[PDB]
DNA sequence: TTTTTT
């Protein structure tokens, strides 16, 4: 009977439009599950799928009027919810979404069942996914500096390698982990080639959020983890001073849940999904509240022991009892770290260490003997 | 089969009904028809029409002709010549393919004047300035300015507020891939043209567009 | 990007519609031949008669080729409204692929633009009936998959205008492997129409896509993606 | 006379479109009722009921502004409001409401008198509602491992069944229960376990509803247990050190009467019906500032004394004192709680649950004789 | 901070 109406159906059952549980509408146009509260791409949809229907049907798709009454017949079709983000092991690039269980990426039709919300930002070239390259050799050189392989550090190298391997996966990570050092070290430097490599799923903010209570008012760096895949902590300030905040165990305690309470400013929804690991970017030794069991099984501590200087202070840093060794430092790193010249390169390393570390489950463990306040209660 | 031999036919799906294909074609002549019985979907390329001149001719402009019309179908488009001495009637053409507005906004958006940037607004170019704003669009603006470098038949539609609306809302369901602005630094943008730093010179017009460069200084450059 | 990329003066042509495959790879004198300028000139004053068929010599080795359109309009055009149909005729033709070379080329849109409104040639039929023509833009370089996926686009812009010129666009010729009749030559020896020159050109290297030669005011663009995911 | 009019009887006659007392038009679609304040849904309902009518009918109900007008034409003919959640004996689902005086499961027609608005989200699975299954057999031994059935655990068990069975009746309650319990032992499995079997029937807010004054400006925490059946308020904080505010009895004895006071954002709502049954997990002793026999009367609670540990902790957990019990801790558990193994067969444990405790009357005890605060008041 | 806006 009707001809506006088959156009409709033929949207519908392609599983184009979906309808999310807070009332929204996501789209899947550039092979991208975007979505706009304030702009409809339902019609930009209709008319870049246009050219897949008979040609008698395609003259009917020019009238905005016309593309205006499918968007209407299509919006009274959605009836049933929709889910998002059920998918742990999957990374969602711009172009397409990256399978961690073998390593292949797909594209298109094929990366959308998997119904992701937020992406890098960048798009995905499989062109410098190579696993020998210039960048790969400079990058591996990096990683053997700032975290030497000897056998005095292997347990601090794989653990190390375990953490920043662990912000891939959508999951529910159960641990905070502490890069503790000193100043001049290279947290900075793992920080900064995380967010290259992982790009627009990687947050830092304030301390404000280890001492301080995360109820009362606003908060918006609670809304601001919404969905986050690593969260880091820096500028962390030192507390043997006098009056200095004292690390709030409960936020600990609270931080580690699959749902943080907790308002944006001038909203209602105290909900949020919790998929991010929390690093610690702090300089001494940490001191809380109050020490318990409950606080035991929470606390992962790694050790950074190579310090970078020019030849000025050399043999004060060859001297210092903190160090381990001391190399020379560099001037263009910063330089080509936010030109990405090491992006692909740590990503493919990233992945490489998922699949050897987290392929049957995902479980972050504590080491509670690392820091003298938690050797006091071994009795 | 015929697959092989030619993917054409006469009328091929997509196309509009026999009967309004024939109106559009009754309207270009202003004068009636005489033998229009003689018409259906099967011998329209054959049978002469026997225009009777009353009014002059709406295509030659003269008062009489001394053979009858035919028409012809080429490429989805009924084309309109007449039979004896080929000169003395110019040539129209009937399109039949769809929507003329749509057609309108696709040869706007075709020479690069609308852009959707990153952040999600559009950006036009008017007196050669990258100039753009969220509250107030600028489309129609820049459709009513753009209005010059299209053919004739364009312009007689650019008109009517209605119309651009019309066509700015199917600019504005085309463009689905953004683009990155403010790509060289080293450029200093004015209110009229892009004055260069490395050598000094200073480009304007279509030669200062591809810097496509968002802000401006806000006075123009006077070189004297 | 070496020196013989950056030239090509050798030209390859045919002597008859066709051709059958097997002739054409063994490369017969019989049938197919290599020339030059010069000599392609010599050929045709010796036989003025002949046939030619100019065609790509190797697919793979080679795809760097000019932008040509073909027109052929089956009714006479007055002089006034001619000047006025080729006005229109490029301004919509070189938007087009501009815009076509600036978002799945990655090429940018006003190099193409000026590149392309400078410097172009017109040939001209000597048949009087109708008007058909080959205009060849001479500062515009390419690849011939380049051409091959613009064939859509291009489709739909002859089935969208009102302008005879441009509407009567050969889309066909778009193909794998094409064939474009030289400029003096007939179609068939019992056919009697050849295409003559226009001012301001008057050398015969102004007339041949396969004259690659890449000077000061030319530009280059193709695909970064291959012909194999655009499915 | 007019067509579209005799549409709008007939859609009316059926009995699909009520008014509620906020002012809401909920419809019928899908077996379950649906309310929206953005979007109103009416024109949904129009178009999926459209089958249901005569053939001449059905074709003048394709056209979007048609659909309108029917939805002007109905929107004029409800006048009088209709109040909604009058039975408290009952489960409603996506596809239906699941009686609980008896087990069956209503659908269509038959599940349509009892006027529910909030439901679980999820469908109801017949299949999986069967008693023998090895799922069943899993989450048995489960729940016997939390709390074993000794003779020396027989009240605590009872009560720990009682309050947990009574999550599903949309009554109002008049006891709080306090999760207590030391590290590691079983308090977030089980509000896990119970989050997934109720679903969305299942909130948790924060202590800030506990300890703050909940009548000056907004409060959406309050404004969020509109018509739950049950609330959570994990992690209290400790009060052994200072700067902590003590439990507002005055918000206790607030949380216990069918209307709460509180209002959301932007809005001026101030009644808020509560069904809600408040759990709170807590970690030490609770303590309050003002203790008397109205306070007394509104507090219960249940002691989780069975510690799951790895072998690292064994001797540890084994000399403790807040453990009866060690057990082998499980990984796979926190893993396969989220993707709803459990969930069916948990539902059956608590209607079995309800109708074997509830079934006259609905109704819960205090249990003051645990609270050392409360010992020295048992003078 | 919210409300007010918008
Ligand atoms: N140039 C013409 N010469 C002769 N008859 C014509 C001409 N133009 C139109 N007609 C006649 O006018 C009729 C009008 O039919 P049409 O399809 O336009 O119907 P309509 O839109 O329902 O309106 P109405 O019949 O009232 O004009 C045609 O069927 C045809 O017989
Ligand atoms: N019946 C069981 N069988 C096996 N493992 C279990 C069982 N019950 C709990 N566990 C495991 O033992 C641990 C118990 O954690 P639990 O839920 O008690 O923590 P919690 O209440 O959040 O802790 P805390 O009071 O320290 O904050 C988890 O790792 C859980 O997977
Ligand atoms: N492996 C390395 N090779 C060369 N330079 C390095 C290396 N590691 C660190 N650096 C240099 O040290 C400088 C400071 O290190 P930084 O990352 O700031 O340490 P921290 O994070 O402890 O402050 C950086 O500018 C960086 O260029
Ligand atoms: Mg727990």
């Amino acid at each position: 009977g009707n001809k506006l109406f088959n156009i409709a159906q033929r949207i519908l059952d392609t599983n184009s439009v979906l309808l999310t549980e807070r009332g929204d509408h996501i789209v899947w146009i550039n092979n991208s599950w975007k979505f706009n509260s304030e702009e409809p791409l339902i019609t930009k949809l209709i008319l870049s799928i246009r050219h897949q229907l008979p040609k008698e049907y395609s003259s009917e798709l020019l009238c905005p009027r016309k593309r205006k009454t499918v968007e209407a017949n299509i919006r009274d079709m959605l009836v049933d919810s929709v889910e998002t983000d059920t998918y742990p092991d999957k990374l969602p690039f711009k172009n397409g979404v990256l399978d961690l269980v073998d390593g292949m990426f797909y594209s298109g039709d094929d990366a959308k069942k998997y119904t992701c919300t937020v992406s890098t930002g960048f798009k995905f070239d499989d062109t410098k996914f190579v696993e020998d390259s210039p960048e790969m050799e400079e990058l591996m050189n990096i990683i053997n500096d700032i975290q030497p392989l000897t056998d005095e550090n292997k347990k601090n190298r794989e653990l190390y390698e375990k953490t920043l391997s662990s912000c891939l996966c959508g999951a529910t990570k159960g641990c905070l982990t502490f890069f503790f050092g000193e100043t001049a070290t290279g947290k900075s430097t793992t920080k900064r080639l995380l967010k290259s490599a992982i790009g627009d799923l990687f947050v830092e903010t304030g301390q404000t959020i280890l001492t301080d209570v995360l109820d009362k008012g606003p908060n918006p760096f609670i809304a601001n983890m919404h969905l986050k895949r690593s969260v880091f902590c820096s500028e962390l300030p030192d507390f043997a001073c006098s009056g200095s905040k004292k690390i709030r165990s409960d936020n600990i305690k609270k931080l580690t849940e699959p749902c943080v309470i907790g308002r944006p400013c001038f909203s209602n929804k105290i909900n949020n999904r919790n998929h991010a690991t929390i690093i610690i970017d702090t300089n001494y030794k940490p001191v809380f509240d109050r020490i318990d069991n409950a606080l035991m099984r929470r606390i992962a501590v790694v050790r950074f022991r190579t310090h970078f200087s020019q030849p000025s202070g050399r043999e004060a840093a060859e001297n210092n009892d903190a160090y381990d060794k001391v190399k020379l430092l560099d001037e263009g790193l910063d330089g080509k770290i936010q030109n990405n010249r090491y992006r692909f390169a740590f990503l493919y390393l990233l992945v490489k260490w998922y699949k050897k570390y987290h392929i049957p489950i995902m479980k972050l463990y504590p080491t509670p003997e690392e820091i003298p306040d938690f050797a006091f209660y071994l009795k | 089969r015929l697959e092989d031999l030619v993917p054409d036919k006469l009328w091929e799906p997509g196309f509009i009904s026999f009967e309004d294909a024939i109106k559009r074609v009754s309207k270009i002549f202003i004068n009636s028809i005489i033998n229009f019985n003689d018409l259906d979907e099967n011998n329209f390329t054959t049978v002469p029409l026997v225009i009777d001149y009353v009014t002059p001719c709406a295509l030659c402009k003269k008062r009489s002709h001394k053979h009858p019309h035919q028409l012809s179908l080429e490429n989805g488009a009924i084309r309109i010549y007449k039979t004896g001495n080929p000169h003395s009637c110019k040539v129209k053409i009937v399109p039949l393919d769809g929507n003329k507005l749509f057609n309108i906004a696709q040869r706007i958006l075709d020479t690069n004047s609308v852009l959707l940037t990153e952040r999600g607004d559009h950006i036009v170019w008017i007196n050669n300035s990258w100039k753009f704003n969220s509250e107030e669009p600028l489309i129609t603006k820049l459709i009513l300015s753009i209005r010059h470098q299209l053919p004739k038949e364009y312009s007689s539609e650019l008109l009517c507020p209605r119309k651009r609306k019309t066509v700015e809302a199917n600019i504005r369901d085309m463009l689905v891939d953004s683009v990155e602005t403010d790509t060289y630094p080293d450029k200093l943008p004015f209110k009229n043209g892009v004055l260069d730093l490395v050598d000094g010179m200073f480009y304007s017009g279509d030669d200062a567009k591809k810097y496509t460069c968002t802000v401006s200084t806000g006075f123009k450059f006077d070189d004297t | 990007m070496d020196a013989a990329i950056r030239g090509n003066d050798v030209i390859f042509v045919l002597k008859t519609i066709g051709v059958p495959s097997a002739c054409r790879q063994n490369e017969d004198p019989r049938f197919v031949e290599a020339f030059k300028c010069d000599e392609l000139e010599r050929y045709i004053d010796n036989n003025p008669e002949c046939t030619l068929f100019e065609s790509l010599r190797d697919e793979e080795a080679y795809s760097i080729v000019r932008i040509f359109m073909d027109v052929d309009l089956d009714a006479c055009l007055d002089e006034i409204d001619y000047l006025t149909a080729i006005q229109d005729f490029i301004i919509e033709v070189s938007n087009c692929v501009a815009r076509f070379a600036f978002t799945e080329c990655g090429a940018i849109h006003e190099n193409v633009i000026k590149s392309m409104r400078s410097n172009f040639s017109l040939t001209k039929s000597t048949n009087r009936d109708k008007t058909s023509f080959h205009i060849i833009f001479l500062d515009t370089y390419t690849t011939m998959d380049t051409l091959i996926a613009m064939k859509r686009t291009l489709l739909e812009l002859s089935r969208s205008s009102e302008n005879p010129l441009t509407r009567s666009i050969d889309t066909a010729v778009y193909r794998r492997k094409t064939t474009l009749r030289v400029v003096g030559t007939r179609k068939n020896p019992n056919c009697d129409t050849i295409h003559v020159m226009q001012p301001p050109h008057d050398n015969i290297e102004d007339y041949l896509f396969t004259y690659v030669d890449m000077n000061n005011n030319s530009y280059y663009f193709s695909l970064q993606r291959r012909l194999e995911d655009l499915v």
